[PDB]
């Protein structure tokens, strides 16, 4: 697959995020427990709540599609469908809303992804959500200053940065320590205080942000200058227009 | 010099508009705001009075961790907090809707033919004047025939009346000028010539029923109320039997055969009668706005006054209350009529078109769409990138998408002189915007924008329609903010550039060229500002019949 | 075989056509001519090619007084009507040998379209007729003149109006005798929402044909509504026969006997005599110089009273050659016959009730209009179950020109197109013929 | 045939049934099984006799929480169901040997009713089914227990609810898959106003059969709406064939290839490969490390893309065994495939648009709900012309129990009754067999 047109670093980064054969750069290590803490759906050590019986304990209808499509582990167990949601600053966050949703449905099975301007969300079976969330938090999907894990009160993608280069958070879930240069998550994604903070590492520097970002900007790489990307979008508009009139 | 939005941005923030960083969290939350402080104090009093908790700043999340901005109402020097532009808090906005809801246009042409053909009586400019004096007594709710009738209090219904207009100058001259919408007085010469030619020797009534009735009841009341008092006044003035067979002819003419509703009725899922916002087509909304007849040398001003009219009505009142409610959609709409932002983008596009093609001189095709819409889209989006204050101001993607696409669509229509290629430009703008910033609007913002390109030039049953004829009930458009008012602007755009007197209906254009309306439709944004300052005096108040 | 009743069927000159016909041979459920008339009305559309051309030339589309300056298109539509209609038929038809009909009228200014019945066999309702016809002609016009992608939406507006912004085809230049399904007062009402003026237009003001078509439509609706199911079926069938089909020549003979000098009152006297003569009613009780009548067959009494009602309308409104008094006839025929007999009037008071509101809403300020704009789906005239509206059709057929909102004013397009169809124009002839055909099939 | 296309027909186990069948053998206008399904859905009513009995015993009639104290009637309806059903059938039927069906289910607690087709041959629409059924059972219940004139109106309320004060049968104890004609978003929309949960209930959660029934209803509506006329007819037929009927086993094979480990992205890659393999698309232009694809046959490209869309839904929502993500699949399958190819997505962007609003209105405060409560007549999901709703039916069929408003909660009565009908339950079987039968009449 070729994924996306364009000859900019932005375009290549968009292709890379979508391409399952591209190994996302892991930037930080987060423990299993801490992912569960950030998600806030259950306590560490608490059993997965269920929304229906295990598939094995039900009489599924005779169905060739059911026979051919392998359920994810959480579906087999009958897990709740839970979520993780991110906000990405328009000041050069590595991942951006549509890039996330496009990437998620290329990379992950059984995914419900939603794109908005100030937030992006994925909902899947809880135990599989935890495995996906680890990758979303550990890799270049996430920068602890320009990205935020936010289940509500998401305001910030379009706001100016604070003195530390941190994105605005109404609930200040992620705290930059001026003495140490590291960011800690002090609340879970819905905004409830954590027992013990989770280290999210150092913010990426300006040079690395520019290398990794998927947003076009006049002070980065401008979309209008990626003429091959623009051409395809204009081609789509024209072919859709003609198709609606006659086929 | 500056971009037109610079003054507004300077008034909002301590920083220069170009600065990328700021300070949060230490502003005092809601305490930074005069308006939120008024609300907190009011909430305490309300709760105590009624014995039920109400407004409480400690419920949910704490507002005001960032600067709570003032907004400049575009083309004014009035700066207000956003709460003052909520329709519930703004009497000017409420009265604008009431003035449309309580209006119907009813011909006298069928009626006069019944009088002369069925009754065998004469109609003259003298009988018409007598009829008009009669109906202006009757229409607010007063009696003309029966004994022992009880009537509405004249002061409660002071805003209700009936006027007429006709394309025939001599006949208009013969009718008492108190009852006449003077087309030659209200419109510039060339526009007046066009409108009189459209109307011809036809004679039309503009009926406005009382605001207090419109508020107690609904929009579907208007044409019925109108018809009842036209009926009584026809009986009285022309000496029918008070209730003979011919009386039914007048009823059918006034209710069906020669009536123009402001809005048509809606399907069951959004069930509403006539004269509700969803039934008002974009062409009508453009013609209700009277900017065309006072700002005709500035097509951008005309188009953007229509955008303001529609953004407020369609997003704040219609989608934000009739179709949902609560806190609602104030800022989804204010994006289109504050801080001179859409003005800057659209003046840029106008100048681009003016320099490259000349207005209405571009080929009406896809080549022009690709050129103008792309150029204007890139300009708009570059302003958000160059000015961090602008991006923080219009913080929601939906709000930026609407503003950028509105400028792009209006500018394309400035070039082609055709609203349909203007619409195609609106959709192209959305596609480019989405790819540039890897976002667009809210979860369901671009339902219509993804269907958009294919449905612009479609001819199929529930797809194909000139933009002027589309409205809030066009299927793709029936749900979402940040489109409807902007479409009204795009409808206006080619006609403003062409110098056309109207967009879709000349009777509607003339019907609101009336100095006796409560809301001033020649200066919509000025009126919104006046309402924000709590200086607008609406009709329909019950102060006269309630305790001191 | 369900009912034992048999009727004699006549033509509109009062000649016997077929004796001893089983009642059910006239049922909408059995009679193939009624089936053909209903399926015809579902599938027939009038197209105003001249209106489309003028709308395009002037950019006057989308409703009253509406115009879009700068959008004008000058197309020679009527001049190329033959080619356009042929192209349209190719899209409308399912197969080359089906029952699709497209016929040019008025030198190409108009077109009669009958959409193939195959399309309705796999449709839920009837809207396929206007919608298939509209898009076929829109596409045919665009293809004929190679109208650009940029301008084609104007052709759509000229044909179908402001739909879908409006729920109705507001400003359209096509017409059907049926209205859109959303405007039904209730489920099953579709065949009732046909303007009285349309019926009178389609039958070219032939009084008995207008009465017949109206009764066929009204009583067929009573079956779709479920009103003619079980206990009430016979009453509805007898009503169809005697009021609308001139069964036993009862309507014709009451009119013949009272046409020269008669009144509503004299028609009543004759009908009560005839009912007594035929043994439909008998004296049940004697009061003081007053006979109270009874009956062992209320459905048959209702049928006889209904025939008298139709005759009284033809005599009263026929004498005036003015339709407005039909609301009065419908009221006082029934009011008078109850105090004359001690038996309930037509439809057990429901015709009288309908007439009270109908009178009010054709002589007042509040709504309604002239007799011609009403129909069985109108809120004013829906209440009687098939027994009132046929008389209004008869009255409007007899009107000599006293109405402002006449068939000429409201139904000109319907008249030119729908009157071309023989079974719409002369429904009585065909329903009688079909009933004779299936006579010993019942 | 109008078109040259031929397709290979497969069953729901992915086995070849018939080779080289003309495309129009699957047309709603030509296929006898589709005609049978549409006419079946028009005439079929579910009667809840237990619900009627409980309503009468408690006087709880006329809507949610409603009750009239003092009006209780203690009638053994279920105990006497056989007698009541036989009496009702006698009124519902036109003749003795006709196609009326009244069958008791659940020990007499429920009844499947199929109103004779002769009643619809002479009706404008479909409301005769609930109205004829309702009045037959009301009269049957009254006659059974000799319910007095004074109490009988309670039986009417228990059967049909608050109609006609309400426009709908509010509180009724009968149900159909169709809704009342007044609730149509537009003319021609009737077959679209069938809840997704109803389709899934009738097909017993068999994914391919659910997808098939849904596509048959959606595309048949496209004909009644006039959308599938002229220039667009072939695109709609190809969509029916490839997305809903598993033509050429394309949907099946894409699911097989991606079922074990696949994603929406891997399905796209396979579909584009297959389109290239079959000559549906070809490289038109080379940009920098990016191939721009073109096609001489947009309708066929659209059909292939639509098959992939259905497969992507089955793989994504099948893997989750949870329906909610179908709104995401419908969006991003199309968003991705456009940037993968440089060609327009399914229905030229209209599926993607429908998906955007569908996502919003299934994940927000403003309206909508879960996937199962949508339909082609819903304001949120009416925009794609047949290409979106069939995927929602497939997704709901695959749901293992994550939905509060499931078929079990919204469509229990529909499931018990309508799943009895073979052609409703296994439409893919019967439509394919019919296509093979009429293979050489096309
Ligand atoms: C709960 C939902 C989901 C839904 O159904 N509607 C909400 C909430 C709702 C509520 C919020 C009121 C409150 O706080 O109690 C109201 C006012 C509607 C109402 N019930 O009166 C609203 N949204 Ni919302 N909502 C809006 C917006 C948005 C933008 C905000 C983005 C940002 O970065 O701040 C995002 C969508 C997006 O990302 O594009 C958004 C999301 C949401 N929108 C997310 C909550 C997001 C969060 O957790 O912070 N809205 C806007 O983009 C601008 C206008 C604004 C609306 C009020 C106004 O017009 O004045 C408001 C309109
Ligand atoms: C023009 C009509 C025909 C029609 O469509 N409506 C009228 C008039 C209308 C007007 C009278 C207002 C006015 O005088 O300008 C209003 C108030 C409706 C409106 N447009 O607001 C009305 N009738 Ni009327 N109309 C009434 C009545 C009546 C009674 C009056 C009988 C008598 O002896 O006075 C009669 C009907 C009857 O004979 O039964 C009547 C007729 C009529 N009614 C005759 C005029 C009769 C006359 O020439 O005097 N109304 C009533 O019976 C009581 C209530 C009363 C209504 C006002 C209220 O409820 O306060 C009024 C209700
Ligand atoms: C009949 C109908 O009027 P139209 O014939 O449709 O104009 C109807 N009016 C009314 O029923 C008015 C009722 C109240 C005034 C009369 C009271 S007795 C309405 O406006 O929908
Ligand atoms: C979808 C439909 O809702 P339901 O699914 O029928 O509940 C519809 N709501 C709306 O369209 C609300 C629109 C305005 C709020 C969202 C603005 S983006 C309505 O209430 O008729
Ligand atoms: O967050 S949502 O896009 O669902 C609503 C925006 S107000
Ligand atoms: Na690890
Ligand atoms: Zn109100």
């Amino acid at each position: 697959a070729q994924y996306y047109p364009g000859t900019t670093k932005v375009a290549q980064n968009r292709r890379n995020f979508c391409n399952p054969e591209y190994e996302l750069e892991k930037l930080r290590e987060i423990s299993d427990e801490d992912v569960v803490k950030i998600l806030g759906h259950r306590a560490p050590g608490e059993e997965y709540p269920s929304v229906h019986p295990p598939l094995e304990e039900m009489d599924e209808p005779e169905d060739a599609i059911r026979e051919m499509v392998e359920p994810i582990d959480g579906a087999k167990a009958g897990d709740r469908v839970r979520y993780i949601q991110f906000t990405d600053s328009m000041y050069f966050a590595p991942a951006q809303p549509y890039v996330r949703s496009r990437a998620y449905l290329c990379r992950y099975r059984g995914a419900d992804a939603g794109t908005l301007s100030g937030r992006q969300i994925i909902e899947t079976r809880e135990r599989d959500l935890e495995k996906i969330s680890k990758e979303l938090l550990e890799t270049e999907f996430f920068d602890p200053a320009r990205s935020g894990v936010r289940g509500k009160s998401v305001h910030g993608h379009s706001l100016r940065l604070d003195e530390d280069g941190m994105m605005f958070d109404m609930l200040r879930r992620q705290i930059y320590n001026k003495d140490t240069g590291r960011v800690e998550m002090v609340k879970n994604q819905i905004g409830d205080e954590l027992d013990e903070p989770v280290d999210l590492g150092e913010p990426l520097d300006e040079e690395t942000l520019m290398e990794k970002t998927t947003i076009y900007r006049v002070d980065g790489e401008a979309y209008r200058d990626d003429v091959e990307a623009v051409e395809i979008m204009q081609r789509i508009h024209v072919l859709r227009s003609q198709g609606g009139f006659n086929l | 010099a500056d971009k037109l939005f610079i003054n507004a941005l300077k008034k909002k923030f301590e920083e220069s508009p170009e600065e990328k960083k700021t300070t949060f969290y230490t502003l005092g939350g809601w305490k930074q705001s005069e308006r939120k402080t008024e609300f907190v104090n009011a909430g305490k009093e309300v709760a105590a009075k009624r014995g039920i908790p109400q407004y409480n700043p400690d419920i949910g999340t704490p507002l005001g961790q960032r600067v709570l901005m003032p907004y400049q109402v575009s083309t004014t020097d009035t700066y207000v907090e956003g709460d003052d532009l909520h329709f519930v808090n703004n009497a000017a906005m409420q009265q604008m809707w009431d003035d449309i809801r309580r209006t119907v246009i009813v011909g006298l042409n069928h009626a006069h033919a019944v009088i002369e053909k069925r009754l065998g009586k004469e109609v003259t400019p003298e009988t018409i004047t007598h009829y008009l004096e009669t109906v202006n007594h009757a229409m607010p709710g007063a009696a003309v025939v029966q004994e022992h009738m009880v009537e509405t209090h004249p002061a409660l219904v002071a805003d209700s009346y009936v006027k007429v207009f006709t394309g025939n100058d001599e006949i208009a001259d013969e009718i008492d000028p108190a009852f006449v919408i003077d087309i030659n007085k209200q419109f510039p010469e060339d526009q007046a010539e066009t409108l009189k030619a459209e109307v011809g020797d036809g004679i039309w009534q503009v009926v406005r029923i009382p605001t207090i009735v419109s508020r107690t009841c609904d929009g579907a009341t208007t044409s019925r109320w109108s018809a009842m008092q036209i009926g009584m006044s026809m009986i009285s003035a022309y000496k029918q039997a008070a209730g003979e067979a011919a009386t039914g002819d007048f009823a059918y003419a006034a209710k069906h055969a020669e009536v123009i509703h402001m809005g048509t009725y809606l399907p069951v899922r959004r069930a509403r009668g006539e004269n509700e916002p969803g039934g008002v087509p974009f062409g009508y909304l453009a013609d209700i706005c009277q900017s065309s007849r006072v700002n005709y040398e500035d097509p951008v001003r005309v188009s953007l006054d229509v955008v303001a009219t529609g953004a407020m009505l369609y997003d704040q009142i219609w989608l934000g209350s009739y179709m949902s409610g609560g806190v609602g959609f104030t800022q989804y709409a204010t994006a289109a009529y504050t801080d001179n932002i859409l003005d800057d983008f659209t003046y840029f596009g106008k100048e681009y078109v003016e320099d490259k093609y000349g207005l209405c001189e571009a080929p009406n095709n896809m080549d022009t769409v690709l050129d103008v819409a792309t150029e204007v889209t890139f300009y708009g989006l570059e302003q958000y990138e160059e000015y961090p204050a602008l991006l923080e101001d219009q913080f929601g993607g939906s709000q930026r998408a609407a503003v950028v696409a509105a400028a792009a669509g209006c500018s394309t229509a400035f070039a082609t002189g055709n609203a349909q290629t203007g619409l195609s430009g609106w959709y192209l703008s959305m596609y480019l915007h989405k790819e540039q910033h890897s976002r667009l609007g809210f979860y369901g913002y671009d339902l219509q924008d993804q269907c958009g390109a294919s449905n612009v030039f479609s001819i199929r049953g529930d797809e194909g329609l000139p933009l002027e004829l589309r409205g809030p009930n066009y299927p793709n458009y029936a749900m979402n903010v940040g489109h409807q008012g902007e479409y009204a602007g795009i409808s206006q755009a080619p006609h403003a550039a062409r110098g056309d007197a109207f967009v879709f209906n000349p009777l509607v254009k003339i019907a609101f060229a009336d100095d006796n309306l409560v809301f001033d439709f020649t200066n919509v944004r000025g009126e919104f500002a006046k309402g924000a300052l709590r200086e607008f005096e609406p009709a329909g108040e019950r102060a006269l019949i309630t305790p001191a | 075989a369900k009912f034992e009743d048999k009727v004699d069927l006549y033509d509109d000159r009062g000649n016997l056509v077929e004796e001893q016909v089983p009642l059910e041979a006239l049922s909408p459920l059995r009679n193939p001519a009624i089936k053909s008339i209903v399926q015809g009305i579902k599938r027939t559309v009038a197209v105003n090619l001249e209106g489309i051309e003028n709308a395009l030339k002037t950019a006057k589309v989308g409703g009253p007084a509406c115009k879009i300056m700068g959008r004008e298109l000058d197309l020679d539509i009527v001049g190329n009507a033959e080619s356009i209609a042929a192209a349209a038929k190719e899209m409308i038809q399912v197969t080359e040998d089906d029952d699709t009909n497209v016929e040019l009228l008025g030198g190409g200014k108009r077109a009669l379209v009958q959409v193939p019945s195959a399309r309705f066999d796999v449709a839920a309702e009837y809207s396929a007729a206007p919608l298939v016809t509209a898009t076929a002609f829109v596409q045919a016009i665009i293809n004929e003149f190679d109208v650009s992608m940029y301008d084609a939406n104007m052709v759509k507006a000229a044909v179908l109006g402001r739909y879908p912004q409006s729920v109705e085809y507001m400003g359209a230049n096509i017409a059907t005798m049926l209205d859109i399904p959303q405007k039904l007062e209730g489920p099953g009402y579709a065949l009732r929402n046909i303007m009285v003026n349309h019926v009178v237009a389609a039958t070219l003001k032939n009084t008995l044909q207008a009465a017949a078509l109206s009764t066929i439509l009204e009583q067929t609706a009573m079956f779709e509504m479920g009103d003619a199911v079980g206990a009430f079926e016979r009453m509805h069938l007898l009503g169809l026969a005697y009021q609308g089909m001139n069964a036993d020549n009862l309507v014709f003979d009451l009119v013949k006997a009272n046409g020269k000098e008669g009144t509503v009152g004299s028609v009543i006297a004759d009908l009560v005599e005839r009912a007594l003569e035929d043994g439909v009613i008998k004296v049940e009780k004697e009061l003081t110089d007053y006979k109270v009548y009874g009956t062992d067959d209320l459905a048959m009494w209702n049928a006889y009273a209904a025939a008298g009602l139709m005759a009284a309308t033809m005599v009263n409104q026929g004498a005036a050659r003015a339709a407005q008094g039909v609301s009065s006839t419908l009221l006082y025929y029934n009011d008078l016959i109850e105090f004359e007999t001690g038996l309930p009037s037509v439809d057990f008071g429901k015709v009288e009730g309908t007439a009270v509101g109908f009178s009010f809403f054709s002589h007042s300020i509040y709504g309604g209009g002239g007799p011609g704009i009403f129909n069985g789906n109108h809120i004013v005239t829906r209440h009687s179950k098939g027994f009132a509206i046929p008389c209004v059709a008869a009255a409007m057929a007899l009107d000599a020109g006293t109405q402002m909102f006449s068939p000429e004013a409201t139904s000109g397009l319907i008249k030119e197109v729908f009157s071309q169809v023989d079974e719409f124009r002369e429904p009585l002839k065909y329903v009688v013929e079909a009933a004779a055909e299936i006579k010993n099939e019942i």
